[PDB]
């Protein structure tokens, strides 16, 4: 529930949307919705309307403790997992560009488990159900998420995968069930070592760097008070 | 007693039923004929849809019947309007035919 009013707020890609999930591949206006210009937007789109729903309702108030509720219900958010457990794993420019496909998967889906976690927005342990930290557990999303956590290149070639990755730590961060998950704090140090080697670097010789560091200050302090 | 070029033969059509039947060779039927039967019913609404839309184009269209030489001229001319028409109304009956 209330996923259709943000659907609607993009009113043609709803369309398209719902025509394919009715089962015709045609938009009535002698086009094909695989063959118009929005369908590379479609794949990722239900993930982006998501997020926006989970950044827009907050952790006060009821219904968004009952629109959580309902998502572990329904188990949608199982199915994100098992997409991520089946999808964790000719030119060179296609492959890398599937790779970025995929890479933009992981990076609609983790922006939905980071608005899962945390409403974020401007900006609560019993609002959110305890079952979803054992599922979480059981998915192998934390040890694959700690394997893409170590060479400045590394980020210079996916930037939206590890701004991904920084905020779901930050939301991570915020929740207090969800800090027993990370070991994964010991490698948050290397990359902020890794950033410290950066700024040597800098010395000798982006704006999102010193945030990935000052983000990873924030999840070392939460591992600091989940070890006091 | 052929010359030697390039050779281009059709290789034509094979037309035959999957086997289903299990006499034939010498319940899993029943469930087939349900998936038949969904099958049917998704194609009939396909078919219907363009059934609607290709009834619609052709409310679109109008005639002249060949009482002048100004319908003569249209029918000569063949202008870039009815061209755009006439090519949505092939492609229209193209899916209502297959």
């Amino acid at each position: 529930p209330g996923y259709a009013e943000v659907l609607l707020k993009e009113r043609k890609h709803a369309q398209c949307l719902l025509r394919l999930v009715l089962g015709v591949t045609d938009d009535g206006e002698g086009s094909h919705i695989l063959q118009s210009p929005s369908a590379n937007v479609l794949p990722t789109l239900p993930f982006h309307v998501l997020r926006s729903l989970f950044s827009a309702t907050p952790l006060t108030t009821d219904d968004g403790v009952l629109l959580r509720r309902m998502a572990l219900e329904i188990g949608a958010l199982h199915l994100i997992l098992v997409c991520l457990s089946a999808l964790s794993h000719w030119d060179v420019e296609q492959a890398l560009t599937k790779q970025r496909l995929e890479e933009e998967h992981v990076t609609c889906l983790l922006q939905v488990l980071a608005s899962y976690i945390n409403p974020m927005s401007g900006a609560n342990s019993s609002a959110l159900p305890s079952m979803l930290l054992e599922l979480l557990s059981q998915s192998c999303l934390i040890p694959a998420m700690s394997s893409y956590l170590d060479s400045v290149l590394d980020m210079a070639r996916h930037v939206p995968l590890y701004r991904a990755l920084l905020e779901l730590l930050r939301a991570i961060a915020s929740c207090t069930s969800m800090v027993p998950l990370l070991s994964v704090g010991t490698l948050l140090a290397k990359m902020k070592t890794c950033v410290d080697t950066y700024t040597n670097r800098l010395r000798s010789k982006a704006l999102l760097v010193p945030d990935i560091q000052r983000t990873a200050e924030i999840v070392h302090a939460a591992t600091a008070n989940l070890r006091q | 007693g052929s010359t030697n070029a390039r050779a281009k033969i059709p290789l034509g059509f094979y037309y035959g039923h999957s086997y289903i039947l299990p006499w034939e060779s010498e319940p899993e039927i029943d469930q087939h004929l349900a998936m038949m039967v969904a099958l049917q019913e998704d194609i009939q609404c396909r078919y219907n849809l363009a059934c609607h839309r290709l009834e619609a184009l052709l409310q679109s269209i109008d005639l002249p019947p060949l009482n002048s030489a100004n319908n003569a001229q249209y029918f000569l001319r063949k202008p870039d309007k009815a061209v755009e028409e006439d090519s949505r109304v092939f492609s229209a009956y193209q899916d209502c035919i297959q």
